[PDB]
Order: C-alpha cells, then sequence, then structure tokens
C-alpha cells in the first residue's frame, strides 16, 4: 500500500520500481496478488501504462501479467481495470522489450478462460499480433506465438477469428528459424488451431503446413515434438480426406522416429495415439502405418513394464484402432505369437475376411504354419472370435 | 441412353456435395511444392534476426 | 489383367480407392467403389460399375482388390465421360431436343428408364442441372457442369 500510495504523481524511476515490486511479490504465489489487488494496485499500474517511457508501461505490463498469471479472477480483476487496450497499445510501441512485455501479458492473461482471449481480440490484438509474427526477435515471435496460442485454445470462433487474420505461410515459416522455443510456440500454436473443427484443419493444410511441421519435427527433439504430435493426430481423427493428406505428407515413419527414439513416455504415448487416430480409419491408413514397422513397437511398449500407465493404454488403443481395419497379412501375422488373446480377435477376424478372397494368401499362412497357431488360440463358445476361427 | 445421364450425374454429385479426390491431391502436392517457396523467404529473416541483433 | 494402370494413375486412384474402403479385404465393395469412382474425375453408370467388378472379379462378391483395382480404372479410362453423348441422352427423353427439359419429363425418365435415379439423386440433379434450382433442366448446362473435376 505505502508504495501504491502516491505513485502515479512521482517521477518515473519510482513508477518503474513499484511496478517491480507488484511484479516480484504477485510472482510467487496468488496470494500475494489478491494481495496487490485489494491494496488498489490495479489501477495505478493501469495509470503506469500511459507514462511517456516505454520503461514504466514495460514494467506496469509485466507486473499485470505475472498478477494475472496465477488463477482467473486475478485475471478478472486486471482486465476489469482498464488495461486490454493498454497493453495492445504497448505493442504499437517501437520498443522491443514492450512489445516482448505486452505479449507475454497477453499470453497470461488470455490463459485461463476463453472470455479473457475474446476481451483481448476485441482489444483489436489479432491484427497486430499478427504483424509482429514477421519481426527478426526470438522473443518478441515466442510471446506473440504463445498468445496467440492461448487464445486460439479455447473456442472454435477464437482460432477461425485467428486464421482469418492472415498468419499462413508466416508462421509456417517459423518452424525452421535456429531458434527452438520459437518452433515450439508455432507447434503449439497449429496445434491449438487444428483441433476444434475439419475445417480450421482443412485450411491448415490448405497453408502446407502439414509437411512444414512434419519436417521441423524430424529436424529437432525433445517436448517440442509433442505438440506437433498432437496436431497430426487431431487432423488424422478429424476426417479421412485430413487424414490421407498427413499420410501421403509422410507422417507415419516420423511417428515412428518419434515413437522409437524419444526416452519419454509423454512422448511415446503421443505418437502411439497419433498412429491409432490414423489408422482407425480406412484400412488404408493401416496399411500405411503397418508397412513402416510400427506394430511391432507398439504391441512391445505395452507389453513393457516399464512403460507408464498412459503409454500402455494409448499403445494398446492405437493397436486395438489399427488392427480393426488392417488387410497386411504379413504383418498381422507376427500378431499370432505375440499377441495377447485380447488381441488376437481383431488379427484372426482380419484373417477370416482376408484369406477366403486370395488363394495366395491362404497358400502362404499354410506354408507359414499360422493356422497351426489360430487352432492353438481358444475362443468363447459364441463370441465373434469363435465364428472368426470357423471361418478361418 | 439413359445409363448415360445417371452415370454423370452421380458422378458430379459426389464430386460436389461428397468429396472430390482431383480437388485433394493436386493440393497434397502443392504442399511439398510450396514448401520450397516458404522456406527461404523468411530464412533470410530468420538470419536477420542475426543481421539484426547478432 | 491386374496390371493395365500406369504410375499416375495407380498413384492417383490408390489413395481414392482407399477413402471409401470400410469392408478392408484389401478390396472395396459396390458402392464405396462407384464413390471412389465419381469421385476421381470420371462418372460411371451404376451399371459399368458392375459389369466392370465382376469381369475382373476373381471372387464374386462385387468386392475388387486394389489389382483389380487396376483393371477397373482403366476399364473406366476407356470409359471416359463423352461430353456429348449425355447431352445426346437428353434430346429424345426430351423429343423435341431444344435443349430444356422439366423436372417433370425427366424425372419420369429417370423413374421408368435406364439406371432409374432415387428422387434425391433427381432432385439434385434438378439442382445441379438448373443451376438455380427451381425445377428446369437445363441439360447445356448440366452437362458441362458434371465435365467440371
Amino acid at each position: 500500500p505505502q508504495l501504491v500510495y502516491s505513485l502515479a504523481e512521482q517521477n518515473r524511476f519510482y513508477k518503474k520500481a513499484a511496478a517491480f515490486v507488484l511484479r516480484a511479490v504477485g510472482k510467487h504465489s496468488p496470494q500475494l496478488a489478491q494481495a496487490i489487488v485489494d491494496c488498489g494496485a490495479l489501477d495505478t499500474l493501469v495509470i503506469c501504462l500511459e507514462d511517456f517511457d516505454p520503461g514504466v508501461k514495460e514494467a506496469a505490463a509485466w507486473a499485470l501479467g505475472y498478477i494475472a498469471r496465477h488463477n482467473t479472477e486475478l485475471s478478472q480483476a486486471v482486465v476489469d481495470a482498464g488495461a486490454i487496450p493498454l497493453l495492445v497499445l504497448c505493442i504499437q510501441e517501437p520498443e522491443i522489450a514492450l512489445k516482448r512485455i505486452a505479449a507475454s501479458a497477453l499470453s497470461d492473461i488470455s490463459k485461463h478462460s476463453p472470455e479473457l482471449a475474446q476481451t483481448v481480440v476485441d482489444a483489436g490484438a489479432i491484427a497486430h499480433l499478427a504483424q509482429m509474427i514477421l519481426n527478426p526477435d526470438a522473443k518478441l515471435k515466442r510471446q506473440v506465438l504463445s498468445a496467440l496460442s492461448q487464445i486460439a485454445k479455447h473456442s472454435v470462433d477464437l482460432a477461425e477469428m485467428v486464421v482469418e487474420a492472415e498468419i499462413f505461410p508466416v508462421v509456417l515459416t517459423c518452424l525452421k528459424d535456429k531458434d527452438e522455443y520459437v518452433k515450439k510456440n508455432a507447434c503449439t500454436l497449429i496445434r491449438e488451431i487444428a483441433k476444434h473443427t475439419p475445417e480450421l484443419s482443412q485450411l491448415i493444410v490448405n497453408a502446407g503446413g502439414v509437411a512444414a511441421v512434419i519436417d521441423c519435427i524430424g529436424s529437432c527433439k525433445g517436448n517440442i515434438r509433442l505438440p506437433g504430435i498432437m496436431m497430426l493426430g487431431y487432423v488424422a481423427a478429424h476426417s479421412e480426406n485430413l487424414a490421407m493428406a498427413v499420410i501421403i505428407s509422410k507422417g507415419v515413419p516420423q511417428l515412428s522416429i518419434c515413437l522409437s527414439e524419444e526416452p519419454e513416455d509423454h512422448i511415446k504415448a503421443a505418437a502411439a495415439w497419433a498412429l491409432g487416430q490414423l489408422g482407425r480409419h480406412t484400412p488404408e491408413h493401416a496399411r500405411a502405418v503397418a508397412v513402416t514397422n510400427t506394430l511391432p513397437v507398439l504391441l512391445s511398449l505395452y507389453m513393457s513394464p516399464e512403460s507408464s500407465e498412459d503409454l500402455q493404454l494409448k499403445s494398446k488403443k492405437a493397436i486395438k484402432n489399427i488392427l480393426q481395419k488392417c488387410t497386411y497379412l504379413p504383418a498381422l501375422e507376427p500378431f499370432l505369437y505375440d499377441a495377447p488373446p485380447n488381441i488376437l480377435k481383431h488379427v484372426v477376424g482380419q484373417f477370416s475376411k482376408v484369406l477366403p478372397h486370395d488363394s495366395k494368401a491362404r497358400r502362404l499362412f499354410v506354408t507359414s504354419g499360422g493356422l497351426k497357431k489360430v487352432q492353438e488360440i481358444k475362443a468363447e463358445p459364441g463370441s465373434l472370435l469363435q465364428e472368426y476361427i470357423n471361418s478361418i | 441412353m439413359a445409363v448415360r445421364i445417371q452415370r454423370r450425374w452421380r458422378g458430379f454429385r459426389i464430386r460436389k456435395y461428397c468429396f472430390n479426390y482431383y480437388y485433394l491431391k493436386e493440393y497434397l502436392r502443392a504442399v511439398s511444392e510450396t514448401n520450397d517457396a516458404i522456406r527461404e523467404a523468411l530464412e533470410e529473416f530468420a538470419e536477420m534476426k542475426e543481421r539484426e541483433e547478432r | 489383367m491386374a496390371d493395365q494402370l500406369t504410375e499416375e494413375q495407380i498413384a492417383e486412384f490408390k489413395e481414392a480407392f482407399s477413402l471409401f474402403d470400410k469392408d478392408g479385404d484389401g478390396t472395396i465393395t459396390t458402392k464405396e467403389l462407384g464413390t471412389v469412382m465419381r469421385s476421381l474425375g470420371q462418372n460411371p453408370t451404376e451399371a459399368e460399375l458392375q459389369d466392370m467388378i465382376n469381369e475382373v472379379d476373381a471372387d464374386g462378391n462385387g468386392t475388387i482388390d486394389f489389382p483389380e483395382f487396376l483393371t477397373m480404372m482403366a476399364r473406366k479410362m476407356k470409359d471416359t465421360d463423352s461430353e456429348e453423348e449425355i447431352r445426346e441422352a437428353f434430346r429424345v427423353f426430351d423429343k423435341d431436343g431444344n435443349g430444356y427439359i422439366s423436372a417433370a419429363e425427366l424425372r419420369h425418365v429417370m423413374t421408368n428408364l435406364g439406371e432409374k435415379l432415387t428422387d434425391e439423386e433427381v432432385d439434385e440433379m434438378i439442382r445441379e442441372a438448373d443451376i438455380d434450382g427451381d425445377g428446369q433442366v437445363n441439360y447445356e448446362e448440366f452437362v458441362q457442369m458434371m465435365t467440371a473435376k
């Protein structure tokens, strides 16, 4: 309070120091931030946002962003203080640090509820944020793309109108800058955009970004691969044409590489989920996935005790969604000896529907001794596996 | 001669309302075609993040 | 004769062989197959679908594998939709042959002659022949409308 009292009338450096105090206090826990809000500091920080020096504006904006980053109600109080248009105006200022701080504050605000993102948008922030993507600054692009990701993550209309500001291929160009967190921000943005409706994913395909995302994933490593795997999985799960777009854009082997070389568990679960969403469609999806040698890896990871629960669950889901349409008998043959009984049913059905309509397939199955294993597989007297074995 | 009407009708009906593949693959090739013309364009600016800051 | 198509045709018609395959025998069923056709620039009859399935279907169940899909794509190449002969199909249903058909006159044909369309397809081809979509078949519009790929 003592710093808040007689603050807007002092010199600039005192305002910057007090805003720094508020930023530091509201950084650790929310309680400090509500205490700052209670002492009537949001209005003073709003007043600090029109000082003729960019330093006071930057300090006040950073304090507001760090205050409005814990929960929703702090951001509610900050927005109710009347700071969103000022944060939008701060970006127009030529100071790169002020632009970065304004974008960071917008990201911190528009990440708790859709209405905060809508309020930031209605202040005309989309048109600006799209205009600083081409700016040659690491941190500025990072914060702009992070704010766009947080805005385009809530509802369909937000992400639709973010794309309406001609954000392509200016964001697609950010996927090969020698910065890495810029690539992560761009991936997060595309993931949040291509998740609501197949129209946005169709438009993102139509911008030529699936290949760019896949190649960026191939050219980098770590947790930055998670948003790309998520966006491509969502695109595959959206419709059939989008899943062809991904498959033709050579996404399945990239998923296999991510599943193999990434030591992390959630990245492997991500790759498994994306593979399952790809292969759950037409049998062409499954044959394209199967020929890339992903099913044995998925089965091994599902049978690996050290694998996490989510990884095993997603691997089993992928196996069930791929083996329910896979027609490639040479890919389905190894499952006869290493798949569990609750997975062998799909393989036996796939065989019972392939074999009656291919003589060479039956010849190779007999010469490989797969029918003996099928006979060695039990079934319930009445379950679908019984009729599948009978058809075999 | 009626068999002639229905073939074309059943064709373009699928193309327009259901789905068109001549709308898909040409663009899916344009996906790889555009990536070449996307990259250097603002790699020049990615390297001008150098030529302005580095 | 499962070796008819060329590489461009194989690639173009393989990933469309896909988009409607759901039975999954390395093959596709009848109507999914027609949808695969009709999304590939060409517009086959309901009769051509069966004539060119049965001839190459080594199984006889109406499902065609991709190697036989090569044969049937190539035959549909040979059955490339002749633009003028559907326009000719319209001057004898419309016995005057002036260029314009009412929806009722042509529907009297699409319900008694050839592959009798369902009334949904008939109404939508009314909307597609009559771009306004009121019930007046302009087949000098309908034909090059369907030529669009």
